[PDB]
């Protein structure tokens, strides 16, 4: 064993500051070569070659040795890692019966032991006025002899035979006799129950299938009745059955002004049922009605109830930024309770009330405390390396919060002098530490270089500007005005009109009395767009008017955050007549929920969504709001008042057409509506993307390869895509070897930065995809229990901030 | 192995070492039991030609609401309502954790020892018991 080399490149590297880059490097890549994985690496040179010099001496090292040689140097290669990591592998479940009872000398109180098979023990400690006594525990052991569970998949799509795998188990020494029948109901269709007897033997397990064909959609009902010699016990089990191929979430607003305060006159809107082209059939089209009170009603709604749901559900976690997008929405409402004053609202004590919100707060506190590094910087993946765009994003935030809850002092004062003391250049431009790239910018490499630097910086002053009243050091000011200069002395002219408004906003939070600074906001206004005579909206584009000049609807990511940019410096400036309009268009694009299309363009607009709505005072917002059906009778209404505004979002079951009928009244409210399809094809669609995903036998297992390809917009760049997110959703059945996607971002030269498997979908984030050649996952499966009819499934790229540059396959 | 009896049987180890005299070790308790059964409480003795009702109790210890065919097996010292050909079944519900007395009227012929048995199975399910007991018959 060791046979020469593996006991002398690990002791080589056994006290090494680079032994992990050693150590990443003999693992396993069959599909990429020594040089062609080590390109990917950033380290610095030194990493580099004690990867490559422990990758091509594996393998030389895996041709002429043993199987049963190799992987004893596997265990030997293992001191070139960090320390064991804590890790547990078992779940304990949250444990019950957990309260406090005044006993007068004898008290009985009943509860429904949890659906788990594990020996509890409850104890009991008594506070009284002769002191303390811990009571003799108990315990609660459930234990059942011979017991099944089934293997019931989570989602089943209308369609196919499905073969639900089960298992008895049987504890006792002596082996026994037992039967397993199915609950048919109506919806399934199976191929008085008849018992047939099987038997498992002592201390085993023994097998059970059933098969199942569903046909309708919804949550069904199985119960699962083993009948062994010890009783009968039913198993209760719900089957979710799930429409074929694609849904879309398509989406629509109104605003509700029954006296015209701000615009044009707004009394009435219908809502067509336009069926699409490439449907699936015999599955209803849902619609989903939301009605609320103020403008911030429908992000109230999202912190006040209990539902537990966040603004951008549909974009996937793991990110830095998605656990900061988790404390934002619980403070613009409290931005607007407090300072606007409205704690007349609650029926419960709104000192009460007041102290969730601010728990809230304090737990999304912590939920970056771990993406810190040790010199107090913000790293976006969990250990990657450490980014002046998230640390400019995490200031921002944690600056905002100082004044509602009370931050630590010296956190944020080592994190504010790391980015003016070692990414910012003599010319105030800052720069990135990783290679991580938040947005993409358009124009060619010597042009976007420029520019990239400048949106770099804008964002950076905005971190500053919120958290220099926290740590207000000599320093930090001294690089704010070189900070101020670089954002005045480059950005005219703008090539992008994203850009302009970022440059614009950034320097609005100092000096907002210089000569060129007024020629930004001019020329800010000189690229607006509007709609109507007198304006009814407007909005902004990412594209210049001279080399683009369109107007189109159906805006994407980067125009509704440039909208809320020149919102935002036109709230600080105070303009109330110049963005009378912006409000409408912006509280319109708004979806259900709270959340808007990204994560930048809704941190920036629920802003410019709270700095305006401290100006519209109490207005009496009470009516009989009536919604019905055109050719049918309507569903209901009820008296919509101060008193109860939060009201629930109504269903549409009926699938004729919508109109809200606003009459007489006062007040603004909003109008939101959710139509969720299910598609067969999705050709008509835009792919900015090209994506090919093939299922091939490897020879050492049916493995799975998916690569992408970025396509990029004219004028741009050829150089890459940015943060972009790759979702290939599983095949029913099917289950992803988890350990071949850990191997694609543990390493020093990962591919990917983060993958999940949530609910049978694989999504896989990623810094870039490039243009040139494919960028492939290659993870095996294996089928996890036989299905037959199999409906094909689908995988979809896109971009993070993007999210509707996209493209879609469908495979099986 | 078990005896048939679904009782509380009782084991008992009484040692004895040459130089540690006798141990009376504690009774340690099996607990033979199972969910449907037939209890068949017989007398000690029955007189013969004398017709006599042996109740046979049926326990249910299952949650589910049951159905049950009980049927007594012909014997040819008997006098039995089952004739040779044809036995003597009767189905009925019983409800989940109860009990049913289901009696049967015997009149035994000839002296000595003879079964009785009586064999009861769940309709479309799986549990099943059957019990064969001696019966006493003695003249006078
Ligand atoms: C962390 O370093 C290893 C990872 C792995 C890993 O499983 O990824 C590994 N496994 C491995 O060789 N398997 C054998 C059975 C194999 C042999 C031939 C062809 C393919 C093979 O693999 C599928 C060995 C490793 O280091 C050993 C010494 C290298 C050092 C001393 C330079």
């Amino acid at each position: 064993t060791l046979q020469k080399k593996i006991e002398e490149i690990a002791a080589k590297y056994k006290h090494s500051v680079v032994k992990k880059c050693c150590y990443d490097g003999a693992c396993v890549n069959n599909d990429e070569t020594c040089e062609q994985r080590a390109a990917r690496i950033s380290l610095g040179p030194r990493c580099i070659k004690a990867f490559t010099e422990c990758c091509v001496v594996a393998s030389q090292l895996r041709a002429n040795i043993s199987h049963k040689d190799m992987q004893l140097g596997r265990l030997h290669m293992k001191t070139l890692l960090p320390v064991s990591k804590p890790e547990i592998r078992s779940y304990f479940p949250e444990s019950w019966l957990w309260e406090v009872h005044l006993v007068p000398r004898r008290k009985q109180l009943q509860f429904a032991l949890p659906d788990s098979l594990t020996t509890w023990e409850i104890q009991g400690v008594g506070i009284s006025n002769t002191g303390i006594c811990v009571a003799d525990t108990v315990k609660a052991k459930v234990f059942k002899d011979v017991f099944l569970e089934m293997n019931i998949p989570y989602s089943v799509v209308r369609g196919e035979q499905i073969q639900l795998k089960g298992t008895v188990y049987n504890y006792r020494t002596s082996g026994m006799q037992f039967c397993v029948k199915m609950s048919a109901v109506e919806g399934i269709c199976t191929s008085s129950s008849k018992c047939v007897r099987q038997k498992v033997e002592g201390s085993s397990s023994h097998l059970v299938t059933f098969t199942v064909l569903p046909l309708e959609i919804g949550l069904h009902n199985i119960n699962f009745s083993l009948e062994t010699w010890f009783g009968k016990e039913i198993l209760v089990k719900t089957l979710r059955v799930v429409p074929e191929g694609v849904k879309r979430e398509s989406y629509s607003g109104v605003t509700l002004d029954p006296r015209g305060i701000y615009g044009t006159i707004s009394r009435r809107k219908e809502f067509p049922y336009r069926i699409p082209l490439d449907l699936v059939p015999k599955t209803e089209i849902k619609r989903i009605l939301s009605v609320k009170g103020l403008l911030v009603g429908e992000i109230l709604s999202a912190v006040l109830s209990q539902e537990g749901i966040n603004i951008l559900t549909h974009l996937p976690k793991g990110s830095a930024e998605a656990e900061l997008m988790s404390v934002v929405p619980v403070f613009y409402v409290f931005h607007y309770l407090e300072t606007g004053n409205h704690w007349n609202i609650f029926h419960s004590d709104p000192l009460i009330e007041k102290q969730k919100l601010k728990k809230k707060l304090k737990e999304g506190m912590l939920s970056i405390m771990s993406y810190r590094n040790a010199d107090y910087s913000y790293s976006v993946w969990k250990g990657g390396s450490a980014s002046t765009w998230l640390t400019a994003f995490a200031l921002r935030v944690l600056g905002q919060v100082n004044k509602y809850v009370e931050q630590n002092q010296n956190s944020i004062c080592n994190s504010l002098l790391w980015l003016v003391e070692n990414y910012q250049l003599d010319n105030g431009s800052f720069k990135e530490n990783s290679q991580y790239q938040p947005i993409k910018l358009q124009g060619t490499l010597p042009v976007e270089a420029r520019e990239n630097s400048l949106y770099l910086t804008a964002f950076t002053v905005i971190g500053i500007r919120k958290a220099f009243d926290i740590c207000p050091l000599v320093k930090i000011d001294t690089a704010l005005i070189k900070a101020d200069n670089f954002l005045l002395e480059n950005t005219l002219p703008a090539q992008s009109t994203f850009t302009l408004a970022i440059s614009a906003y950034a320097l609005s939070l100092g000096d907002k009395t210089h000569p060129q600074f007024r020629s930004i906001v001019s020329a800010l206004k000189r690229e607006a767009l509007v709609k109507g005579n007198p304006p009814i909206y407007r909005f902004w584009k990412d594209n210049l008017q001279h080399k683009d000049s369109s107007v189109p609807n159906t805006g994407t990511a980067r125009m509704v955050e440039t909208t809320a940019y020149a919102l935002l410096t036109s709230l600080n400036l105070k303009d109330i007549n110049y963005v009378n309009p912006v409000i409408k268009w912006l509280s319109e694009e708004q979806r259900y929920g709270g959340g808007f299309y990204s994560t930048q363009d809704t941190i920036n607009a629920i802003e410019g969504l709270t700095e305006y709505s401290l100006l519209v005072k109490q207005l009496r917002l009470s009516m009989d709001i009536d919604v019905s059906y055109k050719h049918k009778g309507a569903l209901h209404n009820y008296k919509m008042t101060d008193k109860n505004f939060l009201g629930r979002p109504v269903e549409v079951l009926l699938n004729d057409d919508l109109i809200v009928s606003t009459g007489f009244g006062s007040g603004l409210a909003t109008v939101h509506v959710t139509t969720v399809v299910h598609k067969t094809s999705t050709s008509e669609e835009v792919c900015s993307f090209y994506l090919k995903i093939d299922t091939q036998d490897i020879e050492a297992y049916k493995r799975i390869v998916a690569c992408a390809s970025y396509k990029p917009s004219r004028e741009e760049s050829s150089s890459g895509s940015s943060h972009a997110v790759m979702d290939i959703s599983l095949p029913t059945g099917i289950s992803a070897n988890e350990e071949d996607l850990k191997a694609l971002v543990e390493g020093v030269d990962q591919l990917f930065t983060d993958y999940q498997i949530k609910d049978g979908h694989v999504i896989l984030q990623l810094n870039s995809i490039p243009s040139s050649d494919f960028l492939c996952v290659r993870f095996r499966i294996f089928e996890l229990f036989e299905v037959g009819f199999l409906s094909p499934a689908t995988f979809t790229v896109y971009e993070y901030h993007r999210p509707d540059k996209q493209c879609t396959m469908f495979y099986s | 192995y078990l005896r048939d009896s679904i009782t509380t049987w009782v084991v008992l180890a009484v040692s004895f070492t040459p130089t540690k005299g006798i141990c009376v070790a504690e009774p340690y308790e099996i607990r033979v039991m199972k969910v449907f059964f037939i209890d068949l409480q017989m007398p000690y003795s029955v007189v013969k030609n004398e017709q006599v009702e042996i109740r046979a109790i049926l326990h249910n210890y299952v949650n589910e609401d049951i159905y049950v065919r009980v049927e007594l097996l012909y014997n040819p010292a008997f006098c039995s309502a089952s004739t040779k050909g044809q036995r003597y079944r009767q189905q009925f519900p019983i409800k989940a954790l109860s009990s049913r007395a289901v009696p049967f009227v015997i009149v035994p012929l000839e002296q000595g020892l003879h079964d009785v048995e009586i064999k009861a199975s769940v309709q479309e399910a799986l549990w099943s018991d059957g019990v064969r007991k001696k019966l006493k018959v003695v003249p006078e």
